[PDB]
């Protein structure tokens, strides 16, 4: 983890001095002695496998081209910009993510190296939403399609996965998706950019079969515990569907 | 950890029981033993006696109190403190009159036993000494008026009982009712008494001044200064001890606006000289409690002078101005023009020129920023008001001698009485806050109301008369200043005692001759210890205090498997510690049990800065020693526990192999620390060594002996107009 | 290779979301993303062999009781929590947390965690609990609290910081291993 | 400042006890604080100091423990018994030698050697001390000058230095690079004393017995020393006690 790195690094290191504000750099520390450094995991750019662009390749193939031979890495900045709902986080959230483009790809023949160019990036709710849905939504393609394969497997995780997104609960994800997008409201700030929230109105669309993958690998692999769980799941998920049918509005597929 | 010897061969008695001599175990709870022995003595009713030493403690055994049973100590079986606190409240309060009295006896020599305190607290006897003395003072009025010896003891050994029983505070110490303080006052208020009576109502006078400040006032008005003194006038030691605690008590309490006001009530009744002349030089004895009742009341007057020493009171506060301007007129008028008195501004500052380079003070513009600097201030310009009143003749002398010299051999007065007042204060413990720690006492403070100020005026006396004997400047203003608090040093070891004898030695230390006596002394003192070669010696120290530092840093380094909090069961009784090159990162902690001790790695507490360390406390310093519950290790671990300060919830709670590599560590810490060893190991090293590298320097002067003083310099040809260049 | 679940409740005015939120994300001390999804994971090694393991984040509000015993089976520890700025969090855990928990799951190693400790003292803060009679109470009764169940462990971390919050975690994986 | 001579004379450049600053080059002297002066002044000498042999120390003449010659002792006869006073001073250089490297010797910790170091040191300087007169009769100069030439070839033989050599009065006749020869058998005479020396401690260090006989070879007559108090009985008449060796 993160600052068990940072622990070796400053070991490395007399004058174990760190920088605080952990994206931007500092002019005067460009100039001044005592020396400073800064830590920070980073995103590691997932690869491009050669002659794999859409071919039905197998897991392995993909979580092994997910670490290594990367030559690109961003760094996701939560920001805020705009107004500061109390009841949302997502009314400002701005992400100026960090382009890392180094020398070379890992693995190599050193266990760093420097950093050859950087760029930033600017992300709207709008966008945000877009792709952390997304993301989520192939996250449960992952679930599923791993216990697609394996058998002889825990499948607590589909437990985890199924109630975190069945309510959210602390937090109403899909609400916030309507108020702040769906709402003309927001198509009167956006107007033009009902383009992006048609998008967002297609990307849960895409999610209802995919979690209705979730739903039905979860009855197959639905055990009595599950039980009460499950009927949750299937009320609320055919309650969603409904919802994703004419409340959100939404074209089903 | 291990217990001490159980099995023990003592005698167990019951008043009237022969003792019989067994093995008694003492591991088994002692409701066994005691059932044992009750048994022997065909004792039932276990709970009503507890053993107790026939020591002359007459302590009942409970399980707190019988690792005090060793081989031989006899063991006199008795009632339990329990059973002994319900026997008192029956024949404490009870209307008998001898069943009281040796019964109470009794309770003033056991109040001291806790284990009997716990269940008499419990009783609440004290209450029931309210009653004997408040209460039955009138039930017993008519023949009482003639028993009064008698019931005066009683009373007596009931103020015994009340402090003694006071002092464990399980009892809140406001048990008494306030007719308890109108018998004490009948003691402290009224004629010649009993010395028992009189001792403990002096004693319970100023206990109930040391529980709260309400009860300070409310036994002020039973405390008088006037009839506080009769006490004194008790010849017997201890009535003068008592009394002037009491002085001391009311001087602590009371706001320090009525302090001064008691100061000046001191003053005017002769307390001061009174207990001079009843103690001191007289035939009563100077303890070290008189030392310490002495001294306090000679520091009490001192911290009444330091309500004007402490504080920086106004510079050019017309009042002080004009009162300094009066005090410069009578010392200075001798050598000035009736014109000056009451002039103008402008030759305000000209005069000021004038006869102030003759004083080099700095800032011309005022003196007062002679007088800026406190302590004293305003107290400096009171010792010039005694010496008004008192020492106007060396006042005047040595104004006038300062006040004919621009040059720098001048006296600057303000500048001069300033600063030696302030030095004398310090040196004469002049408004220090009174401790009981300085057990000395000076009789010439107790010789003069203001002993303090004619120390002062005689002092600039000596150092100006010394100035004319040692051509003394105000370059060497801090110098010769130096030189006369040495000459004041040289009279307070030999602790001069009044008025002519301070006088007479420091006269005799004015350098006529007895400078080479005490420079013999100092010869005598080199002769087997070289001080100019000391100098040498402790010149450079640090090379090799430093060197050991690190030596032991190093050895922190290599460390050891050190031990942990109760390193016991299957625990590592043995983890490394070894600090890295970094000297920022200690490798130490939860480590395995490990026989080469360190393998350098990411210890289980990898990392330790000084940063998060502030210190560490050594032993049952240790809050884990501290800690009552499942932290409970056994003292012997003192040489091997410590506890060191790192983000004020995680500690250094640990033990060491032993005692020594204990030290070096904690050395080592302490260097971390930057500050001193706390290895005897050092220090002696260090001695031996640094002594026998400078013993390896006088290889080189040897059949040929050392000018021990420092000679002059042979003069120089100033230029460098070298007849035989450098290089 | 090896999963283990676990739950974690709190006061809702705490957001315990964030501490799991950036310490899965291991993102920097308060700049974590903010999410729209509970239940969060981890796939860590703690000592020897990795384990994968994901927290049953779930909402506290009392009428959620009814909701959450479902997934209490095969809770393999549990993390209870509040705020030491908070005396009103220390009413809710004792009064209904602490019970109600130990009632279900009798038989299962807990550990309560602190919060706020870099709030515990922030001066303008107590001055603020002090003015609202609200107690800023330290770590010393906090243990003593833990003792009045004798949890298995108790620690206190700071999301501002993420001070322990390694450790808080690090205890808590080798508490079932 | 000025005014400074040329000459040996100032060698004798040693302090007396603490200076001060004042000059460029000055400070607290220490004792053994000595700079070998060549710009002379009368009240006032600089010249290069024993620790800066690059830099002179301006230092009062009555400061200055002047004494007439250089370094030596036999130029201008500054030996209190001739020659060997160079042995001495050669003595204390080795001193200087010894110092240091004990001086590194406390970081590790084998420093029962240290102690026997200095113990060792003790006996030589107070050797020192009594050769600082004429002292001593002259054969037991002979001797206590092997012996302590014994303790120097110990000393470097522990501190893996060299092998000094010309035993008798002064150990550096023969290094006057005179013969060869010679200085090949001398080496080859230092190395066995070193080598008897170092089988004697480490035999010494376990047996007791058989040193004595290694003593004994060369002198063979001896005296058992007896010391007789009282015979324990009444005898209750006049006795005579007969006390001889018996050989059965």
């Amino acid at each position: 983890r993160r600052e068990d790195f940072s622990l070796r690094l400053l070991t490395q290191f007399p004058n174990a001095e760190k920088m605080t504000s952990t994206t931007p750099p500092g002019e005067d520390i460009k100039s001044s002695p005592k020396q400073y450094m800064q830590c920070f995991t980073v995103k590691p750019v997932m690869s491009l496998p050669p002659s794999y662009k859409d071919k039905p390749v197998p897991e392995q193939i993909l979580n092994y081209y997910r670490a290594n031979e990367v030559q690109q890495f961003r760094y996701s900045r939560p920001f805020r910009k705009g107004e500061k709902d109390p009841d949302n986080e997502f009314a400002t959230m701005w992400i100026e993510r960090t382009t890392y483009t180094t020398a070379y790809t890992f693995p190599g023949i050193l266990k760093w190296f420097e950093v050859k160019q950087i760029s930033t990036e600017e992300i709207s709710p709008l966008e945000n939403a877009i792709e952390t849905m997304e993301l989520t939504n192939e996250r449960i393609s992952n679930c599923v399609q791993q216990h697609a394969w394996d058998r002889s497997l825990s499948v607590h995780p589909l437990s985890m996965l199924l109630s975190g997104i069945v309510d959210p609960a602390v937090m109403g994800g899909f609400s916030n998706y309507e108020k702040a997008f769906f709402t003309e409201k927001y198509l009167q700030e956006h107007p033009e950019d009902q383009e992006k929230v048609e998008l967002l109105k297609r990307l849960i669309a895409l999610q209802m079969p995919l979690l209705t993958e979730g739903i039905r690998i979860h009855g197959e692999k639905l055990t009595e515990q599950l039980k009460p769980l499950h009927e949750r799941l299937s009320s609320c998920f055919r309650e969603l569907k409904e919802k994703v049918e004419k409340h959100y509005g939404v074209i089903t597929l | 950890m291990p217990p001490p010897a159980d099995i023990v061969k003592v005698a167990i008695e019951w008043p009237g029981a022969y003792p019989k001599l067994m093995e008694i175990d003492q591991k088994k709870p002692l409701s066994a033993i005691i059932k044992e022995v009750c048994d022997g003595w065909s004792l039932a009713n276990h709970e009503y006696f507890a053993l107790q030493h026939a020591d002359s403690s007459n302590f009942y055994i409970t399980e707190k109190n019988r690792n005090e049973i060793k081989n031989g100590t006899i063991l006199r079986l008795t009632t339990s403190p329990a059973q002994n606190a319900q026997q008192l409240h029956e024949r404490i309060q009870s209307s008998s009159m001898d069943a009281k009295l040796e019964a109470l006896k009794d309770l003033a020599s056991l109040s001291r036993d806790v284990t009997f305190a716990q269940e008499f607290i419990n009783l609440d006897g004290i209450s029931l000494l309210t009653q004997m003395v408040e209460s039955g003072t009138e039930r017993y009025q008519k023949l009482q008026k003639i028993m009064k010896p008698c019931f005066g003891d009683m009373l007596s050994f009931t103020l015994t009982a009340f402090v003694e029983l006071m002092d464990h505070g399980i009892v809140s110490w406001d048990t008494f009712s306030v007719a308890f303080i109108k018998k004490i006052a009948s003691f402290v208020n009224k004629s010649a008494i009993d010395i028992s009576i009189l001792q403990r109502s002096l004693a319970i006078l100023e206990s109930m001044v040391l529980n709260s400040h309400d009860l300070y006032q409310k036994v002020a008005q039973e405390i008088t200064i006037g009839q506080l003194i009769p006490h004194l006038q008790g010849s017997d030691q201890e009535i003068q001890t008592y009394t002037i605690a009491v002085i001391n008590a009311l001087f602590l309490k009371a706001p320090d606006e009525r302090r001064q006001e008691m100061a000046n009530i001191l003053a005017q009744k002769q307390l001061r000289s009174i207990i001079l002349t009843h103690v001191i030089r007289a035939q009563r004895a100077i303890n070290n409690e008189m030392a310490h009742q002495l001294y306090v009341l000679q520091v009490l007057t001192f911290n009444l002078l330091e309500d004007r020493m402490m504080t920086k009171m106004d510079p050019q506060d017309q009042a002080q101005r004009d009162i300094i301007f009066e005090l410069r007129r009578i010392a200075f008028d001798a050598e000035s023009e009736p014109n000056n008195s009451s002039g103008s501004m402008e030759k305000r500052k000209s005069m000021y020129t004038r006869d102030y380079k003759k004083l080099g003070f700095i800032n011309h513009v005022n003196p007062a920023m002679d007088f800026t600097q406190t302590p004293p201030g305003m107290l400096a310009l009171d010792n010039m008001l005694y010496f008004a009143k008192h020492h106007q003749d060396a006042y005047i002398r040595i104004v006038l001698e300062n006040s004919s010299r621009e040059d720098k051999h001048e006296c600057p007065f303000g500048r001069s009485s300033i600063e030696l007042t302030k030095m004398l204060c310090e040196i004469l413990k002049v408004g220090e806050l009174p401790s009981e720690t300085c057990n000395d006492f000076h009789p010439m403070f107790f010789t003069h109301d203001r002993s303090f100020e004619e120390f002062f005026c005689i002092c600039i006396q000596l150092l100006n008369k010394t100035w004319k004997e040692m051509r003394a400047t105000s370059e060497d203003f801090n110098k010769v200043m130096q030189v006369v608090k040495e000459q004041v040093m040289r009279a307070l070891t030999t602790k001069p005692s009044s008025l002519d004898q301070f006088k007479s030695k420091l006269q005799n230390l004015s350098y006529t001759e007895i400078l080479k006596i005490r420079q013999s002394e100092r010869m005598n003192q080199e002769d087997f210890q070289s001080r100019p070669i000391l100098e040498l010696k402790e010149k450079i120290q640090p090379e090799i205090l430093e060197l050991i530092k690190q030596q032991r840093l190093n050895r922190l380094v290599e460390g050891t498997c050190f031990r942990k909090l109760n390193a016991r069961r299957r625990q590592d009784k043995f983890w490394y510690c070894r600090l890295s090159p970094n000297h920022k990162v200690l490798h130490y902690g939860d480590l395995e049990e490990s026989p080469q001790g360190e393998v350098p790695h990411d210890s289980l507490q990898d990392k330790l800065p000084v940063a998060d360390i502030k210190a560490v406390v050594t032993g049952k310093d240790c809050p884990h020693m501290k800690e009552k519950g499942a932290l409970k290790q056994n003292k012997e671990v003192l040489e091997l526990a410590f506890s060191i300060l790192y983000d004020s919830n995680c500690q250094l709670n640990f033990i060491a192999p032993d005692k020594h590599e204990y030290c070096i560590w904690t050395d080592g810490l302490n260097a971390l620390l930057g500050k001193d060893m706390m290895s005897d190991l050092t220090r002696n090293d260090l001695d031996t060594l640094l002594s026998m590298e400078i013993k390896l320097r006088l290889l080189d002067l040897e059949n040929i002996q050392i000018p021990d003083a420092p000679p002059p310099i042979p003069k120089e040809p100033s230029n460098y107009d070298f007849v035989y260049d450098c290089n | 290779m090896q999963a283990i679940k676990c739950v974690v409740v709190g006061d809702g005015a705490v957001a315990k979301t964030c501490l799991l939120i950036s310490y899965t994300t291991n993102a920097f001390p308060g700049e974590y993303i903010p999410t729209v999804f509970d239940n969060y994971s981890a796939n860590v090694m703690v000592d020897g062999k990795p384990v994968n393991l994901g927290l049953w984040d779930t909402a506290g509000q009392e009428d959620y009781d009814r909701l959450r015993p479902l997934s209490y089976p095969q809770t393999d520890v549990f993390l209870i929590c509040f705020s030491l700025v908070s005396p009103a969090s220390f009413e809710n855990v004792r009064a209904k947390w602490y019970p109600e928990v130990r009632h279900h799951c009798p038989n299962t190693p807990i550990i309560l965690v602190g919060t706020k400790l870099d709030l515990r003292d922030d001066k303008d803060t107590i001055e603020k609990l002090k003015e609202k009679k609200l107690t800023p109470i330290t770590y010393p009764q906090g243990l003593a609290m833990a003792k009045e169940i004798g949890a298995v462990k108790y620690l206190e971390c700071s999301a501002l910081t993420q001070r322990g919050l390694k450790t808080v975690f690090d205890e808590a994986i080798r508490a079932v291993l | 400042m000025a005014r400074w001579i040329p000459t040996k004379r100032q060698k004798y450049g040693v302090a007396i006890y603490n200076y001060n600053a004042s000059q460029d080059v000055e400070l607290s002297l220490q004792i053994g604080d000595t700079v070998h002066i060549l710009e002379m002044y009368e009240g006032w000498y600089r010249g290069y100091t024993l620790q800066n042999k690059s830099k002179k120390g301006i230092f009062p003449e009555t400061y200055i423990h002047l004494k007439e010659a250089t370094v030596e002792d036999l130029g201008q006869h500054e030996t209190v018994i001739p020659g060997e006073l160079p042995l001495v001073q050669e003595l204390t250089s080795t001193l200087r030698e010894w110092a240091v490297i004990w001086r590194k010797l406390y970081v590790n910790n084998k420093l029962t050697l240290f102690r026997q170091l200095q113990q060792m040191t003790y006996s030589l300087i107070e050797w020192r001390s009594q050769i600082l007169s004429g002292t001593l009769p002259k054969d037991e100069l002979a001797e206590l000058k092997k012996k302590v030439t014994a303790k120097i070839d110990h000393g470097n033989r522990m501190l893996g230095l060299d092998l000094v050599v010309r035993d008798d009065n002064g150990n550096i006749l023969d290094p006057d690079e005179t013969s060869t020869i010679a200085l090949f058998k001398a080496h080859e005479v230092a190395s066995k004393r070193i080598e008897e020396k170092i089988q004697e401690e480490k035999s010494i260090l376990q047996n007791l017995d058989l040193r004595g006989q290694s003593i004994f070879s060369t002198i063979h007559t001896y005296g058992l020393y007896v010391n007789f108090k009282n015979f324990v009985c009444n005898i209750g008449e006049d006795a005579e006690l007969f006390m001889a060796l018996y050989d059965p």
